[PDB]
C-alpha cells in the first residue's frame, strides 16, 4: 500500500490537521539527551479512522457544487502522539509564512500570513490547552474533536476555540437535573485524581451548591491505589445510597475490581459518558449485583457511508497504479483488519461536523453567491474568526450551530444498564435536551423491593430539634430530639438541660416546671 | 535602556512587572504599562541586574567574557508566548524549523523564568522542544517535579509541599487542631487547597470550614452580588469555633477581603498567610491590621547580600512609574532583608557558575565558543558550590535545598516590620528554633483552637461523626470502668465478681 503520501493536498486554501497517529511504547517517553523528538512506531487504528473521515469530508466538500464554488481545499495532516513535544513542531509548521520555512517573531501582525487557514485540533483535552494557548494567541481558529473540559470554554483565555462535542457542564448540568428530578437529595461524589475527574469534580461540586443537593465529601480516586480503601470506607460510613463516579476508565475500573473484591454494599452508580462505555468494566462476573448504573450519551446520527468509504480508499491504496501519484512510516504497512476493527467509531461524525463547519465558515467570510465566489485579496484566519461566532451549518441534515460558548448545541439521552447474564445491556429511560423528561416506569432498582432507593436529608426541624449540620459544607440539617423532662435552655443551641427531681416537662422541651 | 546590555552571551529575563488579573488587540502585541505596577516584580528585576552586573565585575571564574542580559515583561499568563519566541529567535528575528534543533544557537543562551506557575508551565511546553535551560524563582507548585513532562526547568525555591508541611507541624507545636481554609477562584487556591487536604487528613488536623474567595480587581466598584459574598464569608468566619485562618489568595484579591472585614470587626483571628502575600508590602502598609488580629506567614530565609540595596539606589521593554513606586517603599525595603532577591541572585550564580564550568575555564584564561544550550542544560544539573554561605545545588527533582522561615508580623517601624520565628529544614522536614511570638491574648497565653475539650476522667470518647477531632464525653456506667491504657472508646465491663464507682477508671468489690 501506499497510505503515508496521501496525508497531504494542495488547494487555495488548506486546513491543517492533528490526530493520534502513533503511540509511544512503555519507554517511549524517552529522557531524550538531544533535542530531536521521539517517532511512535506503534500504529493505532482510532487515528487513521478520524483522518479517513476529514478526508472524506473534505472531497465530499470539493465536490459539493454549491459551497465554494470555484475554489479547491486541501489539506495538510500530522501526527500527535499524546505528547506536547511532539505536538509543537507541526503547529509551529502551521503557523510559519506562506510558502516558507519559518515562523516570524514580530511585535504585530496585521500583515502576517501563515501557511493554513484552520486547524482540525488534537484529541485530548491536555494537547488541546498545550496547543490552545499557541495558536490562540496567534488567533488561528481551532476546532477540536472530543475536548469535554469545561476550562477551554474561557474566552478570557482561548479566544478562537472551538469544539464540536458538548462541553463536560452539559453532561454534568443533565445529571443534576436527574438527582434532582428523582429527590436524591444526599448523595456521595467521586473524580478520578487526574485533570479530567478534578477538574469535573470541582464542576459538579459549583453545581451541586448552586442547587441545594448535598455533598457527603469530595473524594478522589487513584488512577492505575493504596487511598481507594479509604474512600470506599468514606462512603460506606457515610450513608449513601446514591454515588456519582466521575472517572477516568481506568481508574473506574480499579475501583470497581476493588469494590467486587470487598463485597461493597449495592448502591446507584451515575456514571459518565466514557466510563459507561465500559468495555473493560463490563468483563467482570460479579458486575451484575454491584448496583444500579445511570448515564448519559449524546446522540448524533450516525456517518453512514464511512464504512464503505474506508473499503474503497484502501482498495485505493492497494492498487499500485494510483500509487504512482511519507510523515507516518507506520501507516503504509497497516493491513484493512487493524481499521475493520474501529469501523463504527461515533466520533467521526464530530471530525466530519468540524470540517464541514469549517468548510461552511469560509464560504460566509467571503461572502460568495452559490453561483460563484468573488475575486478577493486572500482570507485570512481573524477574518474567519468574527463570522465563525454566531454560525449556523448543516451536517447531512441536523443544523448545528455555534455560540460564544465554542460549544456546539446537543441533546442526550438516559440510559440504564438492564441485566441478563454478566451482560449489561443499555436501554432508553429518557430525554433530557435543558431539561429531563424522564420515563420513569421503565426503570428497575437494584433492591429486590423495585421501588426507588433514597438518600436524602432534611432542611427542616421540629422547634426543640438540636441545631446541626453536616455535609462538606454544612448542606444538610441533621437535628435531633431530646428526652422529657431535660429541657435545651435555647432550641439554637446544642445543650439540653436539667432540673429539680420534683419537676417535669415534655419531650423535646426548652422549659421546666415544679 | 535598563533592560538591555550586549554581551557574548545573553540571559533571557521573564518578570512580571505589571500583573493586573483582568491576546492580541487588533493584532498588535499588549502593552502592560495600563496595569498596576507590582513593587516586588521589578525589586526582583534589579535584583537579576544586580547579579549580572557582579558577575561581570568579578574577575575571579570568566575570562572577560561579557555576560549580556534582555528582560520582558511576563505580565501574569498574558503577554505570554511572543517573549519565548522572541528569545528563540535568530540574529533575524526570524525562527526557522528544522527535524533536528541540536545544531541550532538560539539568541540566548538560558532563561530566568517566569514566576506565575501558569506562564512558567507555558514558557517549559515550549523550551522543551529545544532543550533551552529555564530556572524559575519562586514557583512553587509540585507539578514542575513532573520531570519527565518538563525536563528543562530548575528551580531556585522549595515546593509547595515544603511549605504546607510548614504550616501543619506550625499548628501541631501549638496543637491548633480546627482550622478554617480559604482560596482563591483559580489553580493556586485549588490546587493548595487540595494538597493542604491531604496533609490534614494524614496528622490529625481538621479544617473546620473552606470556602473560595471572589477575584475582585483591585479597584473594583464592588457588585451587588460581591458585597453579598464577601458578607457571606465573614458571617461564616465568624460563626465557626476556630480562630486560626489560612488563606491562598493573589496579594490583589485580598486587599478588598480585609477593607470588608474591616467593618465587620471580626477582630482576634489568627491569619496564616501563604507565601504568594506573606511579606507583601502594600497588604502590610494597612495599619488597620494591628487591630485585627496576629498575622503569620511563610517564605524564604532572609539572606543578606551585600551592596544591594546602594545598587537598587522587541515588545513592551520599557517601564516609567516602577522607579516611582520604588522610591517611597525603599524605606520599608532597606529594613526589610533580601528574602526572594536570593533566589533570583543564586538562579544567577548558578548559570555563571555553570558557563564557568562548561568553557572548562581555568582562573580568567580560557577560550570563547559557541554553547549549544543542550550542552549547558547538561552542565547547569551538576554545580555544588556556596554562594553566599549557602551550598546551592540541585535534588534529582531540580529543587534548591533553601531553608524557609515563619515571618510575624510587626508594625514597629523601628525594627524589621517582619520577624521570624522559626526556621524550617528541608533536608531534615523539621521546624525548628521556634522563638518568641507576641499573641493578641491578654497575658500572651497560645490561642487556641479545638473542636472539643478533652474528655474529663473516667470518661469514654463519643464522637459526632462529621470529624475525628470532634468527640464528646460519656461518663462509665457502673460495672464498667474506662480502660484508656487499652481502649479510649468504650467502658470495659468489670469482672463478674466486681463493681465500678461510675465515672472511674477501675473496678471494685461488692454485695
Ligand atoms: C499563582 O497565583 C498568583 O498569582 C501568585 C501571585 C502573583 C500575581 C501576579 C504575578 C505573579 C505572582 N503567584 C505566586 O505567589 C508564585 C507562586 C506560583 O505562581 O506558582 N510565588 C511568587 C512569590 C514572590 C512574588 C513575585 C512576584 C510578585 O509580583 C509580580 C509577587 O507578588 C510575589
Amino acid at each position: 500500500l501506499c497510505l503515508s503520501q496521501q496525508l497531504r493536498m494542495k488547494g487555495d486554501y488548506v486546513l491543517g490537521g492533528l490526530f493520534p497517529l502513533g503511540e509511544a511504547e512503555e519507554a517511549g517517553l524517552r529522557s531524550r539527551t538531544r533535542p530531536s523528538s521521539p517517532v511512535c512506531t506503534r500504529f493505532s487504528s482510532n487515528g487513521l479512522l478520524w483522518a479517513l473521515a476529514m478526508k472524506m469530508a473534505v472531497e465530499e466538500i470539493n465536490n459539493k457544487s454549491d459551497l465554494l464554488p470555484g475554489l479547491r481545499l486541501g489539506y495538510d495532516l500530522f501526527d500527535t502522539c499524546s505528547e506536547p513535544v511532539v505536538a509543537m513542531k507541526p503547529s509551529l509548521m502551521f503557523l510559519a509564512k506562506a510558502g516558507s520555512r519559518d515562523i516570524a517573531a514580530y511585535c504585530n501582525y496585521t500583515q502576517y500570513q501563515p501557511r493554513v487557514l484552520a486547524v482540525i485540533g488534537p484529541h485530548s483535552s491536555e494537547l488541546a490547552m498545550v496547543t490552545g494557548k499557541f495558536f490562540s494567541f496567534f488567533l488561528m481558529p481551532q476546532v477540536s474533536y472530543g475536548a469535554s473540559m469545561e476550562l477551554l470554554s474561557a474566552r478570557e483565555t482561548f479566544p478562537s476555540f472551538f469544539r464540536t462535542v458538548p462541553s463536560d457542564r452539559v453532561q454534568l448540568t443533565a445529571a443534576a437535573e436527574l438527582l434532582q428530578e428523582f429527590g436524591w437529595n444526599w448523595v456521595a461524589a467521586l473524580g478520578s485524581d487526574d485533570e479530567y475527574g478534578r477538574q469535573g469534580l470541582s464542576i459538579f461540586s459549583a453545581l451541586a451548591a448552586a442547587r441545594g443537593i448535598c455533598i457527603a465529601h469530595e473524594g478522589l480516586v487513584p488512577l492505575p491505589l493504596g487511598k481507594v480503601q479509604d474512600v470506599l470506607h468514606q462512603v460506606n460510613q457515610s450513608s449513601v445510597q446514591v454515588v456519582l463516579l466521575f472517572a477516568s476508565v481506568h481508574a473506574a475500573h480499579a475501583l470497581f475490581n476493588y469494590s467486587i473484591s470487598s463485597r461493597l454494599s449495592p448502591k446507584v452508580w451515575v456514571a459518565s459518558e466514557a466510563w459507561l462505555t465500559s468495555d473493560l468494566v463490563m468483563g467482570l462476573p460479579g458486575m451484575a449485583q454491584m448496583g444500579t448504573v445511570l448515564g448519559f450519551l449524546q446522540r448524533g446520527a450516525q456517518l453512514h457511508e464511512f464504512p464503505q468509504y474506508v473499503k474503497t480508499h484502501l482498495a485505493l491504496a492497494t492498487d499500485p497504479a494510483f500509487c504512482s501519484a511519507q510523515r507516518c512510516p507506520q501507516c503504509d504497512c497497516i493491513t484493512l483488519q487493524n481499521v475493520s476493527a474501529g469501523l463504527n467509531h461515533h466520533q467521526t461524525f464530530s471530525v466530519y461536523a468540524a470540517v464541514y463547519s469549517v468548510a461552511q465558515a469560509l464560504h460566509n467570510t467571503l461572502q460568495c453567491n452559490a453561483s460563484g465566489c468573488p475575486a478577493q485579496d486572500p482570507v485570512k484566519p481573524w477574518q474567519l474568526l468574527e463570522n465563525m461566532y454566531n454560525l449556523t451549518f448543516h451536517v447531512g441534515g441536523l443544523p448545528l450551530r455555534f455560540d460564544s460558548s465554542g460549544n456546539v448545541d446537543m441533546e442526550y439521552d438516559l440510559k440504564l444498564w438492564v441485566w441478563q447474564g454478566s451482560v449489561p445491556r443499555l436501554h432508553d429511560v429518557g430525554r433530557f435536551n435543558g431539561s429531563l423528561r424522564t420515563e420513569r416506569l421503565k426503570i428497575r432498582w437494584h433492591t429486590s423491593d423495585n421501588q426507588k432507593p433514597v438518600s436524602r436529608c432534611s432542611r427542616q426541624c421540629q422547634e426543640g430539634q438540636v441545631r446541626r449540620v453536616k455535609g462538606f459544607h454544612s448542606c444538610c440539617y441533621d437535628c435531633v430530639d431530646c428526652e422529657a423532662g431535660s429541657y435545651r435552655q435555647n432550641p439554637d443551641d446544642i445543650a439540653c438541660t436539667f432540673c429539680g427531681q420534683d419537676e417535669w416537662s415534655p419531650e423535646r422541651s426548652t422549659r421546666c416546671f415544679r | 535602556s535598563d533592560f538591555y546590555l550586549p554581551g557574548d552571551y545573553l540571559l533571557g529575563g521573564l518578570f512580571s512587572l505589571h500583573a493586573n488579573m483582568k491576546h492580541l488587540n487588533f493584532l498588535q502585541v499588549p502593552m502592560c504599562k495600563e496595569y498596576e505596577v507590582k513593587v516586588i516584580g521589578y525589586n526582583l528585576m534589579q535584583a537579576m541586574r544586580f547579579a549580572v552586573e557582579e558577575i561581570n565585575n568579578d574577575s575571579s571564574l570568566l575570562p572577560g567574557v561579557l555576560l549580556g542580559y534582555e528582560i520582558v515583561d511576563v505580565c501574569y499568563i498574558s503577554n505570554n508566548v511572543q517573549p519565548v519566541l522572541y528569545f528563540l529567535a535568530h540574529e533575524d528575528n526570524l525562527l526557522p524549523i528544522q527535524e533536528d534543533y541540536s545544531n541550532y544557537s538560539s539568541r540566548v543562551v538560558a532563561v530566568i523564568g517566569p514566576d506565575n506557575s501558569e506562564s512558567v508551565m507555558t514558557v517549559a511546553n515550549f523550551l522543551s522542544l529545544f532543550l533551552l535551560p529555564q530556572i524559575t524563582y519562586s514557583a512553587i507548585s509540585d507539578e514542575l517535579r513532573d520531570k519527565v513532562r518538563f525536563p528543562a526547568l530548575l528551580r531556585t525555591t522549595p515546593s509547595a509541599d515544603h511549605h504546607i508541611e510548614a504550616m501543619v507541624q506550625l499548628m501541631l507545636h501549638f496543637r491548633w487542631n480546627w482550622i478554617i481554609v480559604l482560596v482563591s477562584n483559580d489553580t493556586y487556591g485549588r490546587d493548595n487547597g487540595q494538597l493542604l487536604g491531604e496533609r490534614v487528613a494524614r496528622r490529625g488536623i481538621c479544617i473546620a470550614f473552606q470556602e473560595t474567595l471572589p477575584t475582585l480587581q483591585p479597584n473594583q466598584n464592588m457588585t451587588s452580588e460581591e458585597r453579598q459574598r464577601l458578607v457571606t464569608i465573614v458571617d461564616k468566619l465568624q460563626q465557626s469555633t476556630a480562630r486560626v485562618v489560612v488563606v491562598f489568595s493573589p496579594d490583589l484579591t485580598l486587599y478588598h477581603f480585609f477593607n470588608e472585614v474591616l467593618r465587620q470587626n471580626f477582630t482576634g483571628a489568627v491569619w496564616i498567610a501563604s507565601e504568594s502575600w506573606a511579606i507583601d508590602p502594600v497588604l502590610h502598609n494597612l495599619t488597620e491590621l494591628r487591630h485585627l488580629g496576629t498575622f503569620l506567614g511563610i517564605t524564604i530565609q532572609s539572606v543578606p547580600i551585600p551592596g544591594f540595596s546602594e545598587f537598587r539606589e522587541t515588545c513592551n521593554q520599557e517601564c516609567d512609574n516602577c522607579l516611582n513606586a520604588t522610591l517611597s517603599f525603599n524605606t520599608i525595603l532597606r529594613l526589610s532583608g533580601e528574602r526572594v532577591v536570593y533566589s533570583v541572585y543564586s538562579a544567577v550564580y548558578a548559570v555563571a557558575h555553570a558557563l564557568h564550568s562548561l568553557l572548562g575555564c581555568d582562573k580568567s584564561t580560557c577560550t570563547k565558543r559557541v554553547v549549544y544550550p543542550w550542552q549547558l542544560l547538561e552542565e547547569i544539573w551538576k554545580v555544588n558550590f556556596t554562594l553566599l554561605d549557602h551550598q546551592i545545588f540541585f535534588d534529582p527533582q531540580g529543587d534548591v535545598a533553601l531553608h524557609l522561615e515563619i515571618v510575624q508580623w510587626q508594625w514597629d517601624r523601628s525594627q524589621n516590620p517582619f520577624q521570624s520565628v522559626a526556621s524550617y529544614y528541608p533536608l531534615q522536614r523539621q521546624l525548628k528554633n521556634i522563638q518568641d511570638i507576641s499573641w493578641h491574648t491578654i497575658n500572651n497565653t497560645i490561642p487556641m483552637s479545638m473542636c472539643s475539650k478533652r474528655c474529663q476522667s473516667g470518661q469514654k470518647k463519643k464522637p459526632v461523626g462529621i470529624h475525628v477531632c470532634c468527640f464528646e464525653c460519656i461518663d462509665c456506667l457502673p460495672g464498667t470502668f474506662l480502660n484508656h491504657t487499652e481502649d479510649e472508646y468504650e467502658c470495659q465491663a468489670c469482672p463478674n465478681n466486681e463493681w465500678s464507682y461510675q465515672s472511674e477508671t477501675s473496678c471494685f468489690k461488692r454485695q
